[PDB]
RNA sequence: AAAAGACUUCA
RNA sequence: UUCCGUUAACGAACGAGACCUCAGCCUGCUAACUAGCUAUGCGGAGCCAUCCCUCCGCAGCUAGCUUCUUAGAGGGACUAUGGCCGUUUAGGCCACGGAAGUUUGAGGCAAUAACAGGUCUGUCAUGCCCUUAGAUGUUCUGGGCCGCACGCGCGCUACACUGAUGUAUUCAACGAGUAUAUAGCCUUGGCCGACAGGCCCGGGUAAUCUUGGGAAAUUUCAUCGUGAUGGGGAUAGAUCAUUGCAAUUGUUGGUCUUCAACGAGGAAUGCCUAGUAAGCGCGAGUCAUCAGCUCGCGUUGACUACGUCCCUGCCCUUUGUACACACCG
């Protein structure tokens, strides 16, 4: 119970640090007396950059705030094993088009124009209302499947948020993706799974 | 109430019978084993549902041709 | 049970007052009128004569005295074999006419 | 009766055991109240001038019976069973219970008698002598129960 | 065997004079009837036979509810247990027979449901499938018993018991029998 | 009848302490490996691996006793501003899974910590 | 039991005499006088007694048929 | 420069400036709804 | 020695029964059974099957039913006693079934959701 | 089936 | 929109069903003194006094034990089987088996799109506007929300004897104990106190200790005798403790005293179909203190319907529309 409170506080560290943060996601595994703390980003290069000072500024602060032992910890660069599944960059890329502009509707389409490319099977990008600074009337765009809510637990759901502050109006966002299952094979689309064998002249036949 | 066959059940039930037929039987218990061989269904109740429905169909086939099942 | 009147602003409704007191008892039991003759001859014997066994509580209503009045009396009589008392959790019991 | 003496302590209906057993406690040299009673000893009614038939001997008897079986039970265990002392809605009030001094005082008298010894953290413990006293008396009780 | 039902009364000694009533008051269960507290899916089938019956089980459950507040099954069993012996000693006859006699007498043929249709409220009567007759007779008996208890020194077991014997005799002293003929009178006349 | 002089007396081993000998006679065993994870599947997997280590060591120790559920269970309609229906059921089950060993050697201690199969399972080599 | 007044005689009126557990007529008589004590010192409790509004922090959100006068139609 | 103090009572979180508040989560119980969606409590992992 | 426990189950609370077929005692909590639940129709439920059966000396039952109120206690013991003797005797197969046994209900207390005043009885308004 | 009528501006 | 089938439409996706979660049945599977039960002894109690019998210990050991407990993994229901009815199908009804025949029961997900619904007072999310040292900042002190002639809602407690009082019976489940400082957060045990409470030790950041959660309804033996009753516990005053520096428009609790309306509630009106109604307690949440509250949980447990759309709301057809601001037209 008390241990559950402790776990929640550890999660809170990730929430505060990876609030805005113009990189992409952080899974953390905790090895004995050290935190691996793994950044899963394309631009994982800038945030580290090796030796300098940069890397030490990230680590140290977290330790004095919340963990155990006057010691170092660890920080790891990672690629991304599908940018779909989870990120932060997925939302931030859309934001980085709602700068200088380009049509808001066109920018929405471009995010989907990726995602399905890296598999997905369904995607829904949904961008905040108030085009031309009118009343809110959020706009969709979707191809394929896509279950955030309804079907089983293990849909593998990307969800985020962001804001874009104009002169007249906020333009929110919430990029959403329903992708594959953890890359190794373990695909299980929508919970009941049909499957047949191939052809029945038997003495050999079996499959799944 | 409750106990109507779904679309997911309807598609699968025909298919299993069609290309497993000699091995398939009227017997419920053995055809539960067959569904393990032919597919992975994640929960227990799914396996029992399909197995029961297929055996009922097997009886009908051996008493007159069934509309969407051809052997 | 009867229902009630109705409210008015000030007021509150009642409607029923009860039947009203009679059978004060225990005071009357101690004094000679009920201690000597009256309970034994009139009240106690006769109701079991009508229907051979009768519960105490039905007879309490007919005679219009409380139960505790005869609580002592039943014990005295039962030893004689005049009454037959029983048991119960809610203390219910019998007045009974004769054994034989 | 002699055969009965051991077994009967258990298998008899507790309520009527307490009524029988309480009479035996009248025999004892103790039953010391030292004027703790006076303000309002127990729930409502039972401040203890009525205690001689109604309250006292049956209070002692119930504690004595319970400790035999349930052994290793102290003051706080006794307080709750006799008591209510459940949180009122603030509108309810009915009785207000006591029991903390009450249980302590009677248990102390039993300790002087030699019925009870004190386990140092386990609460009050029934002695060998206490068990003898309970069981020997219970022999007599068996006759009216059965 | 020494079958229970309070371990004092048999129930195959009950002869049910009305043949039609006999078929819907099951006096025998799968091994024989008894009264012991239990549970019982009685569903809500209609028309045809639709439940098994124990007379005592129906009696205790109806008493627990109607004449509102407080009561329990254990509490209701206690008053029933007391009441049956009182009845038995006042009729000098098996008390199960007495209640069966009461139910048939105090069971109206017809009802007077409130149905509003067109410009008026009609009662043309509706069914009273025989378990409903059992319940209705007891319910009327209970409200009578309750009234007496409220302002007078009489325990509810005795109040109920007196009325039960009266009902099983056609005596309008009983609350239940009086009300039985009340319903029929209005229903038939205003057809 | 009579005559028992007791303690433990016929020599050692209890469900409390898995007696062993050598290491200046080992009377030290009472380690608890307590597995707290987000995901139950991972937690169960960890236990299997621990059982394997025990068998390898010298003496295979007893399997998991997985103990209790601990719940902080929250339904609050977060706000409506007058809403008294349609709250949301997010309940936290949590299990602590305790594996004891027959012998907690120095060898056992070091192998358990160094290769630990926990990804999100945090399993603790833990105090007497 | 007893019940005995105490303290330095200095304080003018009242005291309390120590929670009257003498009782019979004397407590009843003093009950009326006790309200007058609060009025006399000019405590807010005494002002509430003077007004006729019940003192001891009850809800008044509604209910006040008891509180100072019976149910009279509207309000203000 | 400062005066007189005494004024213990209900502390209050950083996250909420609100009289009621939570020790468990370091939140409020409207803030908690966000955390409930996130899981965040151990042995819990969404979609109930 | 002799102590065989066959788990009935039926309503909340579970009775672990070591039963030796021998002398005619009934116990629960090491105290005689009809006396334990004195003045009750539910005691006669337990006593039903050692009366109606024609068998008296055929069960020395020691029963311990542990941990929840006094009211529940009667029911379980009856069922176990039938089953134990049923293993031996093939003629008292029609004894367990016909004297009625085994409902867990499967509806044992249901979930309480908001809007409920109790759990399933919604509030007086709303 | 006869008890069923009204109801502001931008809109 | 569950399916079949007719079939100018074919084949998909979304919602739902399914699924997921949770409650059931397994001396099965796998375990466990940080959980138990047996068996064994039994120092220990009682009795025959003698083995035995019977009781007793969250240890007196053992276990080849896992029924409960605990939690992992399974199988278990598919309305199976049989018979009726039906395009003889999808199905629905019953009998039997069965723990369960009923989407397995109970929950959660519950959409596209709509609403000028509600929230700028969750958030250093936020456009615009104002304000900004004489602050609409912030901090400190004090007061407010508690104000009451009265309308309304959720509630609480009753009207009683299916009950109050007083002994007496004495049995839990879901949860939770944050360092909180010199034992302090939960508090057993010992003293002292009528009570409320105080105090001293000790265990417990916890399957272990608190907690056999020894809880209340209920259950039993009295009292009472139908009485505004000792039911009811209002309003009031005094007094003492607890928390807070401080308790007042009485924070709360108790003691003493006061001893209300209320004698079953009208016009109306909600909710409910067997672990549900009604009665009943508890833990958690807010929290220095304050719960008639909420949210879960146990416990005691039905009468009546398993039908229909009269009342009511909405869905699919056909039909009408002068409506589309959509009948508050």
């Amino acid at each position: 119970v008390s241990d559950g409170v402790f776990y929640a506080e550890l999660n809170e560290m990730l929430t505060r640090e990876l609030a805005e943060d113009g990189y992409s996601g952080v899974e953390v595994r905790v090895t004995p007396m050290r935190t691996e703390i793994i950044i899963r980003a394309t631009r994982t290069q800038n945030v580290l950059g090796e030796k300098g000072r940069r890397i030490r500024e990230l680590t140290s602060v977290v330790q004095k705030r919340f963990n155990f032992l006057e010691n170092g910890v660890e920080l790891y660069a990672e690629k991304v094993v599908n940018r779909g599944l989870c990120a932060i960059a997925q939302a931030e890329s859309l934001r980085y088009k709602l700068l200088g502009g380009l049509a808001v509707r066109r920018a929405c389409y471009g995010v989907l124009r990726f995602v399905m490319e890296s598999g997905a099977k369904g995607c829904e990008v949904i961008v905040s209302g108030k085009l031309r600074a009118q009343r809110a009337k959020s706009m969709k765009f979707k191809d394929g499947y896509m279950i955030s809510s309804g079907q089983p637990v293990n849909e593998y759901i990307d969800a985020a948020v962001r804001h874009v502050l104009l002169r007249q109006g906020v333009l929110g966002i919430k990029v959403k993706i329903m992708l594959d299952w953890d890359p190794k094979g373990k695909l299980g689309p929508t919970t009941p799974l049909p499957d047949l064998v191939t052809i029945h002249p038997p003495k050999e036949e079996n499959e799944l | 109430m409750g106990r109507v066959r779904t679309k997911t059940v309807k598609k699968t039930s025909r298919q299993v019978i069609e290309k497993y037929y000699s091995r398939m039987t009227l017997d419920f218990h053995t055809n539960k084993k067959v569904l393990e061989e032919v597919s992975i269904l994640p929960s227990k109740r799914l396996r029992n549902k399909v197995a029961g429905f297929t055996t009922h169909l097997m009886r009908r086939i051996q008493r007159g041709p069934v509309r969407g099942i051809s052997l | 049970p009867p229902p009630s009147s109705k409210p008015a602003k000030s007021g509150g409704g009642k409607q029923k007052k009860k039947k009203w007191s009679k059978g004060k008892q225990k005071e009357k039991v101690n004094n000679s009128v009920l201690f000597d003759k009256a309970t034994y001859d009139k009240l106690l014997s006769e109701v079991p004569k009508y229907k051979q066994i009768t519960p105490s509580v039905l007879s309490e209503r007919l005679r219009i005295n409380g139960s505790l009045a005869r609580q002592a009396i039943k014990d005295l009589e039962s030893r004689g074999a005049i009454r037959v008392v029983s048991v119960h959790s809610s203390q219910l019991i019998y007045t009974r006419a004769t054994n034989a | 009766m002699a055969d009965s003496t051991a077994r009967t302590v258990k298998d008899v209906n507790p309520h009527e055991f307490v009524k029988a057993y309480s009479a035996h406690l009248k025999r004892s040299g103790k039953m010391e109240l030292p004027e703790w009673v006076d303000i309002v000893k127990t729930a409502r009614f039972k401040e203890l001038p009525p205690y001689d038939p109604d309250w006292y001997y049956t209070r002692a008897a119930s504690i004595a019976r319970k400790i035999y079986l349930r052994q290793g039970i102290g003051v706080g265990g006794f307080q709750k069973i006799y008591g209510g002392r459940q949180r009122n809605g603030s509108r309810p009030p009915h009785f207000c219970k006591s029991s903390g001094a009450i249980s302590r005082n009677i248990l102390q008298q039993l300790q002087k008698m030699g019925i009870i010894d004190v386990d140092p953290k386990g609460g009050r413990l029934i002695t060998s002598q206490g068990r003898r006293d309970l069981d020997q008396v219970a022999g007599r009780v068996d006759v009216t129960i059965a | 065997q020494v079958v229970k039902l309070f371990n004092c009364w048999s129930f195959e000694d009950v002869q049910v004079n009305d043949i039609s009533l006999a078929d819907y008051l099951a006096v025998s269960s799968t091994k024989h009837a008894t009264y012991l507290p239990h549970t019982a899916g009685r569903y809500s089938a209609k028309r045809f036979r639709k439940a098994q019956c124990p007379l005592v089980e129906r009696l205790t459950n109806s008493l627990m509810m109607h004449g509102r507040n407080n009561g329990k099954k254990i509490m209701a069993v206690r008053i029933v247990k007391h009441a049956m012996e009182i009845i038995h000693l006042l009729t000098d006859a098996n008390p199960i027979q007495v209640i069966v006699d009461a139910i048939i007498n105090s069971g109206p043929r017809e009802d007077a449901t409130r149905i509003g249709s067109a410009g008026a409220v009609r009662r043309q009567a509706v069914d009273i499938s025989p378990l409903r007759r059992v319940n209705q007779a007891i319910y009327l008996l209970t409200t009578g018993a309750r009234e007496s208890a409220f302002r007078n020194i009489k325990t509810i077991a005795e109040c109920l018991a007196d009325e039960l014997i009266n009902a099983a005799k056609g005596s309008s002293n009983s609350y239940a029998i009086k009300k039985k003929d009340e319903i029929e009178r209005v229903a038939k006349a205003n057809r | 009848m009579a005559a028992a002089d007791v303690a433990y007396a016929p020599p050692m081993k209890s469900g409390k302490i898995g007696f062993e000998s050598s290491q200046e006679v080992q009377h030290r065993i009472r380690i608890t490996l307590s597995s707290k994870s987000v995901k139950n599947l991972e937690k169960v997997c960890g236990d299997l691996v621990k059982g394997a280590k025990d068998k390898s060591l010298k003496v295979k120790g007893p399997v998991r006793m997985p103990t209790k559920v601990l719940h902080i269970t929250t339904r609050k309609s977060p706000c409506g501003e007058g809403t008294n229906t349609w709250d949301r059921f997010e309940m936290r089950v949590h299990k602590r899974v305790i594996d004891l060993v027959s012998s907690a050697d120095v060898v056992k201690q070091i192998t358990s910590i160094t290769i630990e199969p926990g990804v999100e399972v945090e399993v603790t080599i833990s105090d007497q | 039991f007893k019940v005995p007044d105490w303290f330095l005689n200095r304080k003018k009126d009242y005291k309390d005499g120590r929670f009257s557990q003498v009782v019979s007529n004397a407590v009843d008589m003093k009950l009326r006088d006790d309200l007058e004590r609060l009025k006399k010192i000019r405590n807010h409790r005494g002002l509430r007694h003077y007004w006729g509004v019940r003192v001891r922090g009850q809800h008044t959100k509604t209910t006040g048929r008891r509180g100072k006068t019976v149910g009279v139609s509207k309000k203000r | 420069s400062h005066p007189k103090n005494y004024g213990a009572g209900s502390r209050v979180c950083r996250v909420c400036g609100n009289s009621h508040g939570l020790i468990r989560k370091y939140g409020l119980m409207c803030c908690r709804q966000c955390f409930r969606s996130d899981a965040k409590d151990i042995g819990f992992i969404k979609y109930r | 020695a002799v102590s065989y426990c066959k788990p009935g189950r039926g309503l909340i609370k579970v009775n672990g029964v070591p039963i030796e077929l021998i002398r005619p005692e009934m116990l629960r909590l090491k105290a005689f059974e009809p006396i334990l639940l004195a003045g009750r129709s539910r005691f006669k439920d337990i006593d039903m099957r050692i009366r109606v059966r024609g068998g008296g000396k055929t069960s020395q039952i020691y029963a311990i039913r542990q941990a929840i109120a006094k009211a529940l206690v009667a029911y379980y013991q009856k069922y176990v006693d039938e089953a134990s003797k049923k293993e031996v005797k093939d003629i008292f197969a029609r004894y367990d079934r016909t004297l009625l046994v085994a409902d867990p209900r499967r509806c044992e207390p249901k979930k309480f959701g908001g809007r409920g005043a109790r759990a399933r009885f919604q509030k007086s308004y709303r």
